[PDB]
């Protein structure tokens, strides 16, 4: 039974993200009214503010952290139709290193590459482009550039990299639409890398999703053959992507699907080991949900 | 209109505007895997015999709480 | 005689012991007894049994609070194994008994 602690953001609009760093100290907390807040934890045992300032010039979205080899690096996209990377000087000096102006329409999700191919980063694009950033100069955070471009003819609303660090998957990404369009076109989709050609292609199409996603997000493996995804359209789903022995040919699996929230689901996380998944509805209600050896997918806790 | 995610130490944070729990919104931390720090430090992985090794650990693992990983280490 | 050829041995069948009050009980006379006899095998089988059925390995209730003992490559796949070889071997003395114990155990 946890214990909720409210902390008091002073925001002065809504908040769309909060985001834990490596270690589980420190948040970071993106508003509507154009600003990021840094909070830490005490010896004392709350959380307070450390850092805030003005980033963009429309609506921040999504916060991400980076690996903490790299430094103490943030990332940010907005409704002015940029992306933007900032790091930590030492008092609280934080200070603007780059700005990716490459979009057209708006950025609705940053996500860094997982910290073993290098300081990468995938932006996605209402216009429906998703587009992968490097730095091949770990340590200038002022020289990115753009190595490969996906157009996937369809709105862009969510990203996330697989975080599989062993030499048997070749990294790819999962992208999420929001178009509420007529036809049951499937909306989410998985491209992945191909070692001879240098670049990505389109790998396998989920086609049984035929309503609007709002969230996407894979589970850490730490030693599975297997890949585990997750989905929040208007139930949480869960997928199992088992590939073929030797792009490639995987073989798709329906393993959850949990209307407990009679509403619509926003977003989903993963534990730290792809044990326990939560998720968030409109009725203002957390759930976790865990397997039982049978793979059998069952509630094990509700939070209000 | 919502946010999640979790920690290192099984913390949740939940941000939702205030018309589901209109311009604002409130955010709480949930203080919902402690023997992987102590399996860590306890562990033994050298400078012993191999019996002396897979012994020590399995009294770890039985003082710790875990009985079926503890007769593991004896039965190997 | 021909006592020597037989995979069954008398004296190993006279100093058994089977009491389903204490399980744990059994399996160290049991283990004495094949190191008396002079067959090693028997008391290394006898010897993971010992370490294979404490009690503080018993099955629960609720599917849920954890997996069975039974589902771990030690326990259902280690004894098919020797019982498969012990039929390969053709030696129904310790056959009757593993299972004999294995099942007491429920």
């Amino acid at each position: 039974m946890f214990v909720a602690r409210s902390i008091a953001a002073d925001h002065k609009d809504l908040i769309h993200d909060v985001s834990f760093d490596f270690h589980g100290r420190r948040m970071a907390t993106c508003s509507s009214d154009q600003s990021v807040k840094v909070w830490d934890k005490s010896e004392s045992g709350d959380w307070h503010c450390t850092a805030s300032w003005k980033t963009h010039s429309g609506s921040v979205w999504r916060v991400t952290w980076a690996h903490p080899e790299f430094g103490q690096v943030l990332a940010s996209c907005s409704f002015d139709r940029t992306a933007a990377v900032w790091e930590e000087i030492v008092q609280s000096h934080w200070v603007k290193r780059t700005t990716l102006v490459d979009s057209r329409t708006s950025v609705t999700d940053v996500k860094f590459a997982p910290k073993h191919m290098g300081l990468m980063l995938a932006t996605c694009s209402a216009d429906g482009i998703v587009r992968i950033y490097e730095a091949p100069d770990v340590m200038n955070l002022s020289q990115w550039s753009l190595q490969h471009e996906i157009s996937c003819k369809l709105s862009c609303s969510c990203i996330s990299w697989n975080p599989s660090s062993s030499r048997a998957h070749s990294p790819m990404i999962a992208v999420g639409s929001d178009d509420s369009s007529p036809n049951a076109m499937a909306k989410v989709q998985i491209f992945e890398y191909n070692e001879n050609t240098r670049k990505y292609a389109k790998a396998e199409t989920l086609m049984t999703v035929t309503d609007p996603v709002h969230d996407i997000a894979f589970a850490p493996n730490l030693g599975r053959s297997f890949h585990i995804l997750a989905i929040a359209t208007k139930d949480v789903r869960i997928f199992t992507l088992k590939p073929v022995r030797k792009p490639t040919k995987f073989e798709i699996h329906i393993v959850a699907q949990f209307d407990n929230h009679n509403s619509q689901v926003w977003r989903v996380s993963w534990n730290i080991t792809g044990t326990v998944l939560a998720s968030s509805g409109d009725d203002g209600c957390v759930r976790l949900w865990k397997a039982n050896y049978m793979d059998n997918w069952k509630c094990t806790g509700i939070l209000k | 209109p919502e946010g999640l995610c979790y920690g290192l130490f099984g913390d949740l944070a939940f941000a939702a505007k205030e018309s589901l729990v209109l311009a604002s919104s409130a955010l709480s931390v949930f203080e919902t895997m402690r023997w992987f720090v102590d399996t860590a430090e306890r562990y033994a992985l050298a400078g012993r015999p191999l019996a002396e090794l897979c012994d020590h650990n399995a009294k770890v693992a039985r003082e710790l709480g875990r009985n079926q990983v503890a007769q593991t280490w004896t039965m190997l | 005689d021909i006592a020597c050829l037989l995979p069954v041995h008398k004296s190993l069948g006279e100093l058994y012991i089977l009491n389903v009050n204490d399980i744990q009980e059994t399996c160290q006379k049991n283990a004495a007894s094949a190191l008396l006899v002079g067959r090693k095998d028997l008391v290394q089988v006898w010897s993971l049994a010992t370490v294979a059925t404490d009690l503080c390995l018993g099955p629960k209730s609720d599917p849920d609070l954890e997996t069975p003992w039974a589902r771990h490559p030690f326990g259902r796949q280690l004894l098919e194994s020797l019982l498969a070889h012990y039929c390969r071997l053709r030696d129904v003395q310790t056959l009757a008994m593993l299972c004999s114990v294995f099942e007491a155990q429920s």
